[PDB]
């Protein structure tokens, strides 16, 4: 339950539309800029989902689980990485008490299916995700890329590019994580999402490189406020 | 609901063949316009449809059947003006195609 600094982190594409040296100022669910992330150790407890999450990893998880109700009262969703093809369902599983991976047996029980999708999913390194349910839609962003410190995230900047849009629609409050387990530990960090806008800066190739959050500091606001990375002397008006 | 997504469910009408370097009018998945389509070297990463540039417009497109983008500039415009000595003078002009 350490707390660790999330520093410039959670930065993904918003709109799937192409742009080229221009800076273009939008409003989402962004993870704030120096925010405080939960940092777990080993133990699978279940956690809540709000208005979203950002899980970040340092072959040990399994998938996740995304519902509202379990215990097949009520749909959830599934999503496991197993022999090299993601397969997502909606059917109605009875959960165990404590789930485990360790063939399958967590997702046991599958019946009253109404969603189907299978596609092959992608290989010191870091694994961030983005998960969203906005409008009836399931939104996933994700990036791989290498590190080279396990305390804590790096602290440079890296956009997110889209990976999967669902057209589930199904309502979701509560969701845990899923790890292999046999008879080494493994760390993982959650965020959360909130209603931000944000300032984004594109490259000759349409590559997000800068961004800045327009509610961390009075600098920030007038940087939004003039649409400019760098400000001249003066007094402006915010 | 419409734009919100790429489409998918489409009318049964057909397709027509490609040209290039003319004034035309397309249709692409239902977007309307008119200009020339031309090649051009803006690297596309394989997620994103179409580029945008202000006051909504849009600049660059990829197309269907193919996945090649095409790049769109209107067709020429500009206005004219006429240079005339008078009519007390002489009855003959000249003509000027602005830019």
């Amino acid at each position: 339950p350490a707390y660790t600094n999330s520093f410039t982190r959670g930065v993904y594409y918003p709109d799937k539309v192409f742009r080229s040296s221009v800076l273009h100022s939008t409003q989402d669910l962004f993870l704030p800029f120096f925010s405080n992330v939960t940092w777990f150790h080993f133990d699978n407890p279940v956690l809540p989902f709000n208005d979203g999450v950002y899980f970040a990893s340092t072959n040990i998880i399994r998938g996740w689980i995304f519902g509202t109700t379990l215990d097949s009262k009520t749909q959830s969703l599934l999503i496991v990485n197993n022999a090299t093809n993601v397969v997502i369902k909606v059917c109605e599983f009875q959960f165990c008490n404590d789930p485990f991976l360790g063939e399958f047996r967590v997702y046991s029980s599958a019946n009253n299916c109404t969603f189907e999708y299978v596609s092959q999913p992608f290989l010191k390194n870091l694994r961030e995700f983005v998960f969203k349910n906005i409008d009836g839609y399931f939104k996933i962003y994700s990036k791989h890329t290498p590190i080279n410190l396990v305390r804590d995230l790096p602290q440079g900047f890296s956009a997110l590019e889209p990976l999967v849009d669902l057209p589930i629609g199904i309502n979701i409050t509560r969701f845990q994580t899923l790890l292999a387990l046999h008879r080494g530990a493994a760390a993982y960090y959650v965020g959360y999402l909130q209603p931000r806008t944000f300032l984004l800066k594109y490259n000759e190739n349409g590559t997000i490189t800068d961004a800045v959050d327009c509610a961390l500091d009075p600098l920030s606001e007038t940087k939004c406020t003039l649409k400019s990375f760098t400000v001249e002397k003066g007094i402006y008006q915010t | 609901e419409l734009l919100h997504a790429p489409a998918t469910v489409c009318g049964p009408k057909k397709s027509t063949n490609l040209v290039k370097n003319k004034c035309v009018n397309f249709n692409f998945n239902g977007l309307t316009g008119t200009g020339v389509l031309t090649e051009s070297n803006k690297k596309f990463l394989p997620f994103q449809q179409f580029g945008r540039d202000i006051a909504d417009t849009t600049d660059a497109v990829r197309d269907p059947q193919t996945l090649e983008i095409l790049d769109i500039t209107p067709c020429s415009f500009g206005g004219v003006s006429v240079i005339t000595p008078g009519t007390n003078t002489s009855n003959q002009v000249a003509v000027l195609y602005q830019d």
